[PDB]
RNA sequence: CCCGCAGAAGAAGCACCGGCUAACUCCGUGCCAGCAGCCGCGGUAAUACGGAGGGUGCAAGCGUUAAUCGGAAUUACUGGGCGUAAAGCGCACGCAGGCGGUUUGUUAAGUCAGAUGUGAAAUCCCCGGGCUCAACCUGGGAACUGCAUCUGAUACUGGCAA
RNA sequence: UAGCUAGUAGGUGGGGUAACGGCUCACCUAGGCGACGAUCCCUAGCUGGUCUGAGAGGAUGACCAGCCACACUGGAACUGA
């Protein structure tokens, strides 16, 4: 089944996640369907660190897709509608 | 000339004899000496220049010039070598890379001792 | 990487003070500046177009204390900014932290500057930054940290610094040792007997 | 042979030119008078004429400026051994600017500032300037 | 229609295996001039009702045959 | 804007009963920096000699140049013997790129960004010349419209 | 990452200097020993061998070899040549092939226009943002010069007609 | 290397596959390919892109990603979405 997750473009000690929607069976950083968002944990307060195109999640949730374990917390993180 | 002629026949790109069958495009290559000749070179210059037959790992057999003041190389010695002609010796067209394998570096040098493959003299 | 090495000789062979023992005494002499900058350095060099070429860049080099390798990629950052080629290379040689240190009087001579860069005695916007070639943008803000503040070198260094001409693209205080990048020098500051298009011909062909 | 009588059209001129002939005449045909046209309409000659029926004759007035003819060079392009289309954002400028490229287009024979303005493209005949 | 195809028959001459020419000029991707790429096809022609000179009208099907991807659609012209 | 620089200098040698007499040449070019250049050749036994034998023929034998700014209008192919050479106007990056040799005459003619490039041989009495009347024959941005307007 | 501690304390090498090519002298040697990318250096004053002093270039690298493209317009499509330098078949006829005068009609394949879809992300490039700078990381554009479908335009080319 | 081709090319029916299909069979037709380069021989995983070049080009296909293919060699199928 179809999946969203973390892809890990980072850099050696400081991370920076794609989120991608993909056939669950590929590499982490492999083929995947669509990019959906992008997460940088090592955001600094100073200003963007989490975008994430929600109504996308949205569509292909509705068609299917299971959420990660982190991600899922970045939803339930962003807020949602604020 | 004619455009339909090159359509036909495309031009075509000559390809790059080397000078240096080091086989394989290789840095340089061991080898083992076969004879340590020292033979004389050619119309202008007059000299008795060391070189040495060398059967190299690849098959090839090959006569390799020996660079420097003196050297200690005898049949069986085990060498490296790599490109560099010799116009002087026609039929030269490689160098044995001082100081390594059995090959000894050039003593005394003081002067770009790096060729020559000599040690930074205990100064 | 610091070139290191008796440093008047440079200037003797580029033929011009570098501004390299920059302290005290000015219009150089008491060194022998000129006529021998070796054994044959009472010769004429009439040289090529690929000389004079050369000598330029170099004495650009010499002067603000930078290696062939990180030259060369401020030539080819200058190129690729639009602008006079020559020009932004010029501009960015100037952006250069510890240059913008004894720009500031903070430092005898460059050198020195750099020093006391790499000695983590100095901030921009308020944080240490120790790396000589720290590019420095307008409204930046470079102090003296503290921590060693009006002590030795220093304050000859911020003396000497007004007998020269004095820059104006930034304002300092002298007190606190803190001052201002007020904008990046143009063409018509600082120069003069620098020459960039040849500079920018040794590394065009 | 005959074959291509456009070269034959801008090399009886280019020649006649250089022989500082007044006039100059040949075969006429729907298309060299086009350009005939766009040859006065841009003034490299002053003015043509078509003198017959059934064996139709083209003939050009050519202009001489200083001491110099008009038309400093005269090439073919495309050509029957081997054609050339360009797109409209593909159109070529002769001289920078300065002279003119005759191009061929779905709405007829007109110059590159032409077909560039009108917003399309076609067989590029020749360059002149 | 999702496309079609013209071209000239070449070969009638056995039951339904009939081959079309298809002819296009095609800029050389290298000197610039135009030359002529046929290409054959291999089309399927129910009760055999075309003939060697016809032009013809055809269409890409499902494979009717390890070689057949094309039904005719009409005819145009004859005895050429 | 006197302005002026030597291209080249050689050696030749004329063989007589006695052997070879040797002998220089110099290859010239001056210009005002605002069009106008000129080149001269001259030969003398000496080289100083020869230089000036040059600069001189080179103040004559001087054209000058329907510029447009501190550029060529359009591009322009200049070809004399061996020599054949183009250059194209560049809407200045900064400009001036071409052989040291052409980049010669193009400097003090006064274009200030053009790049350029000899083809064939490189032989310096026929390039700089090639590039002169490659320069002579291009023709005014307007005086195209003289040429016709009419 | 931050603070204190000691003492310049533990930290400079490699190639080159006859021309091309930035950098010159002495001593040894004497067509020897040897150098050499190319030209070419060595037989008594060698800036070219080897050593030294001096210098030039690069710097935790520096040289040598190997390897691709560049300069090479030296396979020339853009962009070349064949009287005498490499190059016109000893001559002709001619199949395929290429090219083909001039007019009108028609066709719309070539050609041209527009629309739509597609041209994976990364990479490259532009403007930014984040690691003390940078390399590195990253936002967003731009670009992918292509391909196909549809509808159009008919001057040129191709087809059909006369 | 100038000719190649008997399941060969097409048809009809039976069988077959998840599926169209000479996929297979039987029978019939005599076709199918080919100088716009088949056949034969030599070499080779393809691409995104990579280096170089002003471009056009030239050269290349490590590291990242997409596709294919292989799993000691040859041949087989079983289980199973
Ligand atoms: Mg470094
Ligand atoms: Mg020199
Ligand atoms: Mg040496
Ligand atoms: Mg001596
Ligand atoms: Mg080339
Ligand atoms: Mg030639
Ligand atoms: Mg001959
Ligand atoms: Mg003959
Ligand atoms: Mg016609
Ligand atoms: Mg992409
Ligand atoms: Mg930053
Ligand atoms: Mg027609
Ligand atoms: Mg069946
Ligand atoms: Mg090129
Ligand atoms: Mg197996
Ligand atoms: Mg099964």
């Amino acid at each position: 089944m179809v999946t969203i997750r973390l892809a890990r473009h980072g850099a050696k000690k400081r991370p920076f996640y794609q989120v991608v929607v993909a056939d669950s069976r590929n590499a982490r950083n492999g083929r995947f369907i669509e990019r959906v968002g992008f997460f940088n944990p090592i955001a600094s307060e100073k200003e963007e660190g989490t975008r994430l195109d929600l109504d996308r999640i949205a569509h292909w949730v509705g068609q299917g897709a299971t959420i990660s374990d982190r991600v899922a917390a970045l939803i339930k993180e962003v807020n949602k509608a604020a | 000339a004619t455009v339909n002629q090159l359509v036909r026949k495309p031009r075509a790109r000559k390809v790059a004899k080397s000078n240096v069958p080091a086989l394989e495009a290789c840095p340089q290559k061991r080898g083992v000496c076969t004879r340590v000749y020292t033979t004389t070179p050619k119309k202008p210059n007059s000299a008795l220049r060391k070189v040495c037959r060398v059967r190299l790992t690849n098959g090839f057999e090959v006569t390799s010039y020996i660079g420097g003041e003196g050297h200690n190389l005898q049949e069986h010695s085990v060498i490296l070598i790599r490109g560099g002609r010799v116009k002087d010796l026609p039929g030269v067209r490689y160098h044995t890379v001082r100081g390594a394998l059995d090959c000894s570096g050039v003593k005394d040098r003081k002067q770009a001792r790096s060729k020559y493959g000599v040690k930074r003299p205990k100064a | 990487a610091r070139y290191l090495g008796p440093k008047l000789k440079l200037s003797r062979r580029e033929g011009t003070d570098l501004f390299l023992k920059s302290g005290v005494r000015a219009i150089d002499t008491k060194c022998k500046i000129e006529q021998a900058p070796g054994q044959h350095g009472a010769r004429k060099p009439r040289l090529s177009d690929y000389g004079v070429q050369l000598r330029e860049k170099q004495k650009v080099r010499r002067i603000y204390g930078v290696l062939e390798r990180q030259f060369r990629n401020y030539y080819k950052e200058a190129a690729r900014l639009k602008g006079n080629t020559g020009e932004n290379l010029l501009a960015l040689l100037e952006g250069r932290l510890d240059n913008v240190v004894y720009r500031m009087g903070f430092g005898a001579t460059r050198a020195e500057a750099r020093q006391l860069v790499s000695h983590k005695a100095i901030m921009v916007n308020g944080r240490v930054v120790n790396i000589a070639s720290y590019q420095v943008s307008p409204n930046d803000v470079v102090s003296i940290r503290e921590k060693a503040k009006k002590q030795s070198r220093v304050k000859a260094a911020l003396e000497l610094a007004e007998q020269r001409e004095k820059p104006t693209w930034l304002e300092v205080d002298a007190g606190k040792m803190e001052g201002t990048f007020k904008r990046k020098p143009e063409r018509s500051d600082l120069s003069a007997d620098i020459n960039e298009h040849l500079i920018v011909e040794l590394y065009s062909k | 042979s005959m074959q291509d009588p456009i070269a034959d059209m801008l090399t009886r001129i280019r020649n006649g030119q250089a022989a500082n002939k007044a006039a100059v005449t040949m075969p006429s045909s729907k298309l060299k008078v086009a350009i005939a046209n766009v040859l006065k309409e841009e003034g490299f000659i002053e003015d043509f004429k078509v003198e017959g029926d059934t064996k139709p004759e083209l003939e050009l007035t050519l202009k001489y400026f200083q001491g110099k003819a008009v038309v400093e060079s005269i090439q073919r392009v495309s050509r029957p051994g081997l054609r050339i289309y360009k797109r409209k954002d593909e159109l070529p400028k002769v001289m920078a600017g300065l002279g003119i490229a005759v191009v061929s287009t779905s709405k007829g024979v007109m110059t590159d500032r032409a077909a560039r303005q009108a917003g399309l493209g076609g067989e590029i005949i020749c360059y002149v300037a | 229609k999702i496309r079609t195809l013209q071209g000239r028959v070449v070969s009638d001459k056995m039951e339904k295996s009939i081959v079309v020419a298809i002819e296009r000029f095609v800029k050389h991707p290298i000197y610039g001039k135009f030359i002529k790429r046929t290409t054959k096809l291999h089309v399927h022609d129910e009760n055999n009702e075309c003939g060697i000179g016809d032009v013809v009208e055809i269409r890409e099907c499902r494979p009717l045959s390890k070689t057949k991807s094309w039904t005719l659609v009409r005819v145009v012209e004859k005895a050429v | 804007e006197l302005q002026e620089k030597l291209i080249a200098v050689n050696r030749v040698s004329k063989t007589v009963k006695g052997g070879r007499i040797f002998s220089f040449t110099a290859l010239t070019v001056v210009g005002d920096g605002n069009g106008r250049v000129g080149f001269g050749y001259g030969k003398a036994r000496e080289v100083p000699a020869a230089i000036q034998k040059a600069m001189e023929k080179a103040r004559r034998n001087m054209i000058n140049v329907a510029l447009n700014n501190g550029t060529l209008q359009h591009p322009v192919k200049g070809v004399h013997t061996g020599s054949r050479v183009f250059m194209q106007p560049a809407s200045e990056g900064t400009g001036i790129i071409a052989g040291g040799a052409m980049r010669a005459v193009l400097e003090v003619a006064g274009v200030h960004n053009v790049l350029a490039k000899a083809y064939g041989s490189t032989n310096p009495i026929n390039v700089v010349r090639a590039t002169i009347d490659g320069l002579e024959n291009m023709n005014s941005p307007e005086m195209v419209a003289a040429k016709r307007g009419k």
